[PDB]
């Protein structure tokens, strides 16, 4: 619908599925990648 | 209950007694010349078991 | 008379107004110029007094509202027994609940969390709970996880469909005006169908199922020894090997032969000294009584039939010699006015969440409770602080009666007139006994503190230097010791064990709830706790009367109940309005119930909890040096605060760390509010304005104009930040103290 | 028109238009006023003839493995109880041809066809009859009354001749309909209360109806 | 795409939406929660519904053919479920990387034939070479219709789309049982057909 997708624009809804996506994200580097406090990559 | 105790005459008493208050003098529509409901003799009945539970299953705690 | 009223197909489900935010208000449904209309947006959400003029549309609306709270309840339910089925050791704690820890929530280990899974016990890492949940479902009979998931899926289910509930009572088909205005047939049925069926088939529950159950628990059974609770219901002959009255069934109940119940309906009052928690024997007999008692109270009043009070005519009957009309016309404010409902039913439901606090330490009822000192204390803490909310919003809907819904034209009351007449004498003579008790309650600690201090600790408010026993107090609790006896026969015990004749119910190496001793600390902080609910009282009951007028304002009814002010006029007329009372109220009520607590937690652990040796030597957590440094401000810092402040913050490192964690953020956050209750908004508006220009110098203005917050709102916003930030702190200290020393 | 147990708030929508009306409304759910949703008096009247009519179906099925089950003309094993026949796997569970599940989906998917196109003919009964279902869609039209659709798959031999008939046919139904009601919840009490066949339940009353009845089974199992 | 106001729909009795008119090959009115209520989601939907009704037909021949000339036309085949488990002469990861350049490539030319109905019909290499195409979803060339059968009348035309797509519906169906039978069930989506075929009653998703 169009108005469903109006409102699954708004900025709150927007936001968590924002945020929700990029913490999934960042959550899943620190699974992946813990620990991390240096890029050791080309150092 | 072993109709003919005390218990089963004291709860018959009780019964009939808030019945008769109920009709005569009050404390299911026109089906009596003093306009007694169904409602109005379960309402009577049930509080005439009320009173009759409390006095009996009482006068077995003291007395009887 | 009574009648089901309720109109078909009134709204369309449909995005349409998803899309469309703020439609329910004129000047929202047009578009955010400003940032304040997000804000705006938020406050006036539930504010449906607001959006329309007629009852009709606002009943529907807070119906279909409560089903979406009721569907929240029952899927908060859901995640509590199924948290409990799958991510819980309630198998294993039924096995040894005093010594492991009730955990049913584990983290995933991704950035060191993991350290919170912890050795609760059982062989099991998670947090230690302290919900009281294991109680319950040992109470229940559970003995299981199976049942525990069941039971997730059914509150699953029940939450669908109130959900749907409440979509089906606003779009499909609404009640109108008549159905809710029809208070007795809704009185007759909570009464009678919520409250009396609902005990009763508790009680049917605790007859079949928890007795039955914890009969063979509390007999050394293991739960996958113990026979399944439905085994008990189709077999009746293992049921009655412990209970043989049941061999008889229902005929010693309808012959009134109830003598021959008393296996499993007792009336042996006090706790059981196998688990500490009340006789579930005693439970099954109180819910039932409880039921006869509300299926005879809700046959009270008249719905459709000749019989029954109207209440209408039980309120006009009561008219006072100089009270005047009396209770005429409260049935109609009451009934053409939700605030002034919402108010009653919530003081009444905030101060029975505080006795359900005080009874439910003082009367264990659920196995494993007393000696879980971590849900004890958590769940005392908790209903205080639900009923100090509770009844501050109470005051908040109060005032917004006197402001909204109060028209003394048609809908006219005079007992509140009357209450509007003289509200300066009780504002004044309330004023005056808020000082009295401030005085003598809390300058009674200054006195004990400076004498002290002075080195002149002959000179204090002490048990061993100036007595001030409570004398009244003393003689109710030696006078309910015993109390077994003449005026209460058949009981074989006290209904409590917290008074100085009773015994003490040792449970393992746990204490369980042995007397209380009353002393001149106990006077001092009980009457630092009627001073706290007494000005409580004086800023909500001030706000309320003078929600409409006053000498300063009297037009302040036209500004609203929820307005920041009159203007710096009058030397300033900040926080007239009674929105601003109840801000203040909030504060207020912090601060008891928070000095509540830390009397709870400190008597506890000095005059009540502990650990008692098999040689009978019961050793306190602190010591009982409540008595002595509860006299003085000094020993709250010192022996309260700061020492039992020593496992919140030495666990870094343990399981007890997000405890800590918190400690510092709620300090955190507590003192960030004070940014917010200190300043004003013009300072922020000026910054904001600044930073406005360096946006608007980078083509970064936001078309929605960066508004600093409004007056009410950083009122708002403070106080929330306040208390949440004071209540997570007490609340992660009292979890990591009672938590680690145990 | 009698009236056992009419209020007077019954009766001024109770004009005698409903098949087999006494007046009986002390509760007032047919009051015409608002009442959407399902509480409705045309919702009602149906849902009162169809579980009358399923319980019709259901006091003779629960039964009939008794009143002829001891008779001899069935087999003992097919003879259980209403409640000893699969319904409860609690109370017993007879070994049919398929599991207890699969019989329970052939329920579900059946009469889902049956009873969704009786809720279709319920909303909208013009329809049943402008759709394709393998033809036999001509008789399920549903002519004039969702309770009473008279096609010929529900009424193959004509009743309805005249009015009249129909009326007191429509009447002899739903009396028939509210007994059977009374007499299921009959047969779930008794079950409940002595776990024992309601056929088994009147024999013991016919033997010595003294000693067997409910005061004295009162005492449950 | 000739609108058929009294069309056969999913649920007789009820009125199908307004944004299904009849014309689509294959719409009866099956829409309760509005996916489709915008045209353009409509048209995306359709084209979605397309491609998952054939990946999911040469799915469910790729499982049921080999799982039928498996164990009665005998051949040997490791399985449907745990043929990515198998080995071949590429490494796991290449020949993804292979496949999805491959047809990703055709999924763009796609994306561009919705975006622009008209757009890629010119073979950018053979510009001489073309698919005679008007409709979204149904290419008409020679690489996809050699034949010449997906042309004519738009009444024939109709009919034979909605043929693909209701064979298409059920493979989806097909596909994602085979998926959940090997999963709650062990073995194979033929042997579950015969183990019913043996015993239609104790033979079914119930084991308990
Ligand atoms: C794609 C989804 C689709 C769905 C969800 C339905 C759903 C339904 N159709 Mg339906 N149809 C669907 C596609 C189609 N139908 C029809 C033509 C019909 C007719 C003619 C009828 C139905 C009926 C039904 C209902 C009863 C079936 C049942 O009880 O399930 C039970 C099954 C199980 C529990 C699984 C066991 C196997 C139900 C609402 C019947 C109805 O109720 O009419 C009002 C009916 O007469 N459908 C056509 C051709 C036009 C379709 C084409 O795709
Ligand atoms: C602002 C102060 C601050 C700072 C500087 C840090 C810094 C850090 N914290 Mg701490 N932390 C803070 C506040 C802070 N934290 C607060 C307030 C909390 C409480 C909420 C925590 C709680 C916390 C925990 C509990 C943990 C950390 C961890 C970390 C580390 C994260 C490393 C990581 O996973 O990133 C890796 C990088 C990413 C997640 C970002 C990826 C971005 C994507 C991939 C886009 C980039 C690619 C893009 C395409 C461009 C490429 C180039 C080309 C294409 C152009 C890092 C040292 C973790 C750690 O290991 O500690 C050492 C850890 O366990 N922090
Ligand atoms: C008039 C005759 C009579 C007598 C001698 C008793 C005697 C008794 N009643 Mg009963 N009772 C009666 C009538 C009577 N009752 C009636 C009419 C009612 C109203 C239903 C009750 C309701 C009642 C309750 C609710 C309770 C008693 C209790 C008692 C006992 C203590 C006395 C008391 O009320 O305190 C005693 C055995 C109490 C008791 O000890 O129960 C065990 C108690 O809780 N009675
Ligand atoms: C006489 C029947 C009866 C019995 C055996 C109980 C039993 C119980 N009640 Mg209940 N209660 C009852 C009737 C009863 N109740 C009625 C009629 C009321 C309404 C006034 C209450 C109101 C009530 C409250 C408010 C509380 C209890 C609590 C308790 C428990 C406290 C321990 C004890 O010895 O109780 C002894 C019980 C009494 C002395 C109350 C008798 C009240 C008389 C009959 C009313 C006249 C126990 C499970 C407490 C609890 O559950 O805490 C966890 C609690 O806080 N009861
Ligand atoms: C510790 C901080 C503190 C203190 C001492 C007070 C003190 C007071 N508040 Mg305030 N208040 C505070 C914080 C505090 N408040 C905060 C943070 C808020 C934010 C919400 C409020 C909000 C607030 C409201 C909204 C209300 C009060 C009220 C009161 C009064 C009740 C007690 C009283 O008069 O009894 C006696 C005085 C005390 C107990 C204070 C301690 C004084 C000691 C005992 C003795 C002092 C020494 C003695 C006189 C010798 C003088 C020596 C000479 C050299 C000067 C009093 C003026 C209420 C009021 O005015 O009505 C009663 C009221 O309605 N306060
Ligand atoms: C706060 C709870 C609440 C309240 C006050 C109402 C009130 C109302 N509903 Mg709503 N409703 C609710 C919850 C509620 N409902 C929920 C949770 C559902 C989803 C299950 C519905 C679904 C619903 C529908 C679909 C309809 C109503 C209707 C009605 C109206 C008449 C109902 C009546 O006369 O009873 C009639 C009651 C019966 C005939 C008994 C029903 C028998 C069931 C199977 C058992 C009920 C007992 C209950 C489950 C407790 C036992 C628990 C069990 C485990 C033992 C009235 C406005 C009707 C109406 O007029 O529209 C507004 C209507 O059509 N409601
Ligand atoms: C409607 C209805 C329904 C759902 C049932 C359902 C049932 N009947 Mg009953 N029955 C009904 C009406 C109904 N009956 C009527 C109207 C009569 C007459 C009977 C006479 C009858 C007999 C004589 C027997 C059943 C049996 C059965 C069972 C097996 C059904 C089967 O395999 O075919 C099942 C519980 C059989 C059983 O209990 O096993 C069996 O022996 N039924
Ligand atoms: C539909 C009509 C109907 C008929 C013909 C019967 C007939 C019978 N019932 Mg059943 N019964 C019925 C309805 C009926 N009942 C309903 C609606 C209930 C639920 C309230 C019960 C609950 C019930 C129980 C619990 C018991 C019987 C028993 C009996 C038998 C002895 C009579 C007796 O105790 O009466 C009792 C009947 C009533 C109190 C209700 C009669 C009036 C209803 C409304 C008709 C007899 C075969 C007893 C038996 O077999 O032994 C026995 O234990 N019945
Ligand atoms: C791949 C999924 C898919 C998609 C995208 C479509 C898309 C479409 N269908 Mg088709 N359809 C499908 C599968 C699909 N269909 C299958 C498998 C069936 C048989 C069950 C049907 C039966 C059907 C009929 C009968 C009709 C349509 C119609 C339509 C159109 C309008 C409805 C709509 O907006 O759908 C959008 C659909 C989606 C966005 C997919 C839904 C996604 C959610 C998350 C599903 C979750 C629940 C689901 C039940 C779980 C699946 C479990 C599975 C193993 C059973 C649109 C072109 C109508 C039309 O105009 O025909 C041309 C019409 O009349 N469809
Ligand atoms: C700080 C302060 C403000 C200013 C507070 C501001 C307006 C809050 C700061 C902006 C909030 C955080 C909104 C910004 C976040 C938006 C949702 C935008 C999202 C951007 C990303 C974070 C996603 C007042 O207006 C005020 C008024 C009266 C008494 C005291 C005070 C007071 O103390
Ligand atoms: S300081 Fe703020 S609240 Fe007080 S008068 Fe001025 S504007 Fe109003």
């Amino acid at each position: 619908m169009r108005d469903l997708k109006t409102y699954l624009s708004v900025a709150p809804v927007l936001s968590t599925l924002w945020f929700g996506s990029l913490a999934g994200l960042l959550i899943e580097i620190n699974r992946l990648f813990p620990d991390a406090l240096t890029f050791p990559f080309f150092s | 209950d072993f109709i003919g105790s005390s218990t089963n005459l004291i709860m018959v008493t009780s019964t009939t007694l808030m019945l008769f208050a109920g009709r005569f003098g009050l404390a299911l529509q026109t089906g009596d010349p003093a306009g007694f409901t169904l409602a109005d003799t379960l309402a009577c009945g049930t509080v005439g078991h009320i009173i009759g539970v409390g006095v009996v299953l009482g006068l077995k705690n003291i007395g009887a | 008379e009574v009648k089901i009223l309720v109109d078909r197909d009134p709204i369309k489900t449909s995005f349409e107004e998803w899309a469309k935010p703020g439609h329910f208000s004129r000047t929202i449904a047009k578009g955010p110029d400003t940032t304040t209309w997000i804000w705006n947006l938020h406050a006036d959400a539930h504010d449906f007094d607001s959006h329309t003029s007629d009852l009709e549309e606002i009943s529907r609306k807070v119906f279909s509202a409560h089903f979406g709270q009721l569907s929240i309840i029952f899927l908060w339910l859901s995640g509590m027994y199924f948290h409990g089925a799958r991510f819980s050791n309630y198998e294993a704690w039924l096995s040894d609940p005093t010594h492991i820890g009730p955990s049913a929530q584990v983290v995933w280990p991704i950035v060191g969390q993991e350290i919170l899974n912890g050795d609760v016990g059982g062989g099991f890492r998670g947090i230690q709970i302290t919900s009281g949940f294991f109680q319950i479902w040992r109470a229940s009979g559970i003995t299981s996880e199976l049942q525990l998931y069941c039971t997730a899926i059914g509150a699953l289910v029940f939450a669908a469909l109130m959900l749907f509930a409440g979509w089906f009572h606003y779009h499909k088909a609404a009640p109108k005006l008549a159905w809710f205005q029809d208070v007795e047939s809704m009185l007759n049925h909570h009464l009678a169908g919520l409250l009396g069926l609902g005990s009763l088939s508790w009680a049917g529950h605790q007859v079949h199922v928890s007795l039955p159950i914890n009969q063979f628990l509390n007999a050394g059974v293991d739960p996958k020894e113990i026979p399944l609770p439905h085994e008990f219901i189709l077999n009746r002959d293992l049921l009655a090997q412990l209970y043989p009255s049941f061999a008889e069934g229902a005929t010693p109940f309808f012959t009134l032969n109830w003598s021959k119940y008393s296996e499993f309906l007792t009336f042996r009052g006090g706790l059981d000294p196998v688990t500490g928690g009340l006789w579930l024997t005693d439970i099954a007999h109180h819910h039932l009584a409880i039921a006869i008692l509300f299926l005879i109270a809700g046959h009270m009043y008249r719905t459709n039939w000749g019989i029954g009070h109207g209440i209408k005519d039980i309120l006009e009957a009561h008219k006072g010699p100089f009270t005047g009309q009396g209770h005429k016309g409260l049935y109609e404010i009451l009934t053409t006015s939700w605030h002034a409902q919402l108010s009653l039913n919530l003081a009444m439901l905030g101060s029975l969440t505080i006795i359900v606090a005080h009874h439910m330490y003082s009367m264990p009822p659920y196995p494993y409770l007393a000696t879980d000192y971590a849900t004890q204390l958590s769940l005392f803490t908790h209903h205080m602080w639900i009923g100090g909310f509770l009844i501050v919003g109470a005051a908040a809907h109060a005032a917004i009666f006197m402001v909204r819904d109060y028209d003394p034209t048609n809908r006219y009351n005079d007992l509140l007139d009357r209450v509007l007449r003289h509200r300066d004498a009780i504002i004044s003579h309330l004023n005056w006994v808020c000082i009295f008790l401030g005085f003598h309650s809390f300058g009674l600690y200054i006195h004990n503190d400076t004498m002290s201090a002075l080195g002149r600790p002959q000179d204090m408010f002490s048990d061993t230097a100036i007595q001030l026993q409570p004398v009244f107090a003393q003689w109710i609790q030696n006078t309910h010791a015993l109390a077994p006896g003449v005026t209460a026969p058949g009981e074989t015990a006290s209904t409590s064990l917290t008074w100085g004749g009773g015994e003490l119910v040792a449970v393992g190496g746990k204490v369980a709830l042995l007397p209380i001793p009353l002393g001149t600390a106990d006077f001092l902080v009980h009457h630092i706790h009627a001073f706290t609910i007494h000005v409580t009282v004086l800023i909500l009951l001030k706000g309320v009367l003078f929600a409409r007028s006053s000498r300063l304002i009297p037009d302040k009814a036209n500004l609203g109940f929820r307005f920041p002010c009159d203007g710096p006029g009058r030397g300033g007329t900040c926080q007239v309005s009674a929105w601003d009372h109840v801000f203040l109220g909030l504060f207020w009520m912090y601060n008891a119930i928070s000095v509540v607590i830390f009397h709870f937690s400190w008597k506890m652990q000095s005059d009540v909890w502990g650990s008692i040796s098999d040689q009978g030597v019961v050793t306190h957590i602190t010591g009982g040096n409540f008595a002595q440094s509860s006299i003085t401000i000094n020993g709250w810092l010192r022996d309260f605060l700061w020492a039992q402040a020593s496992q919140v913050i030495q666990s870094y490192g343990s399981s007890l760390s997000a405890y800590g964690l918190f400690f510092l953020g709620a300090h955190f956050v507590w003192a960030f509010s004070l940014m917010f209750l200190f300043s004003g908004r013009g300072y922020w508006q000026e910054l904001i304005e600044s930073i406005v220009w360096a946006h608007n110098k980078l083509k970064v203005a936001p078309a929605t104009q960066p508004r600093a917050l409004s007056i009410i709102q950083g009122r708002a916003v403070g106080v929330t930040h306040y208390l949440l930030g004071g209540i997570a702190t007490t609340w992660a200290f009292f979890l990591a103290r009672i938590i680690a020393v145990g | 028109r009698p009236l056992w147990f009419a209020s007077s708030q019954s009766l001024s929508y109770l004009d005698g238009s409903l098949p087999g009306d006494y007046g009986f409304d002390p509760l007032g759910l047919s009051d015409p006023e608002g009442t959407g949703g399902f509480i409705e008096p045309r919702w009602l009247a149906y849902g009162e003839i169809i579980n009358g009519r399923f319980a019709m179906l259901g006091a003779a099925g629960a039964i009939a493995p008794e009143i002829l089950g001891k008779a001899g003309l069935i087999p003992a094993e097919t003879a259980l109880p209403w409640f000893q026949t699969g319904v409860i796997p609690p109370a017993g569970t007879y070994t049919y041809w398929a599991d207890n599940y699969t019989l329970f989906v052939l329920e579900m998917a059946l009469m889902g066809f049956a009873e969704h196109r009786r809720l279709q003919d319920w909303y909208n009964p013009g329809s049943m009859g402008k759709q394709y279902f393998l033809g036999l869609e001509k008789g399920l039209a549903g002519s004039g009354n969702p309770a009473y659709p008279g096609g010929p798959f529900f009424n193959p031999l004509g009743f309805g001749k005249d009015e009249k008939s129909l009326k007191e046919l429509k009447l002899k139904e739903v009396k028939n309909g509210r007994l059977a009601m009374l007499a299921i919840l009959g047969y779930f009490i008794q079950g409940l209360v002595t776990g024992v066949g309601p056929y088994q339940n009147l024999l013991d009353h016919l033997a010595d109806p003294v000693n067997n009845n409910v005061l004295t089974s009162l005492k449950f199992h | 795409v000739a609108a058929d106001p009294d069309r056969p729909i999913w649920f007789p009795g009820s009125t199908p939406p307004e944004w299904l008119d009849g014309s689509l090959p294959g719409d009866f009115g099956f829409d309760p929660l509005g996916l489709s209520s915008d045209p353009d989601s409509l048209k995306w939907n359709v084209q979605a519904e397309i491609v998952h009704c054939r990946w999911a037909m040469l799915g469910a021949a790729g499982i049921f053919i080999p799982e039928f000339l498996t164990k009665i036309g005998i051949l040997n085949t490791p399985s449907w479920y745990t043929a990515g488990e198998q080995e071949y002469f590429t490494d796991k990861t290449t020949l993804f990387v292979v496949e999805l350049i491959l047809i990703g490539w055709a999924e763009g030319r796609r994306w561009a034939d919705i975006i622009k109905p008209g757009s890629v019909n010119t073979d950018p290499v053979f510009p001489n070479n073309k698919l005679t195409g008007t409709d979204v979803g149904y290419p008409g060339g020679l690489w996809f219709d050699p034949l010449g059968w997906g042309s004519g009348s738009p009444a024939k035309l109709k009919e034979l789309r909605t043929k693909e797509i209701k064979n298409g519906r059920l493979a989806m169906l097909a596909v994602m049982g085979a998926w959940f039978q090997h999963i709650y069930t062990g073995t194979g989506p033929i042997d579950n057909l015969f183990a019913h075929l043996a015993d239609p009653g104790h033979a079914t998703i119930f084991a308990a």
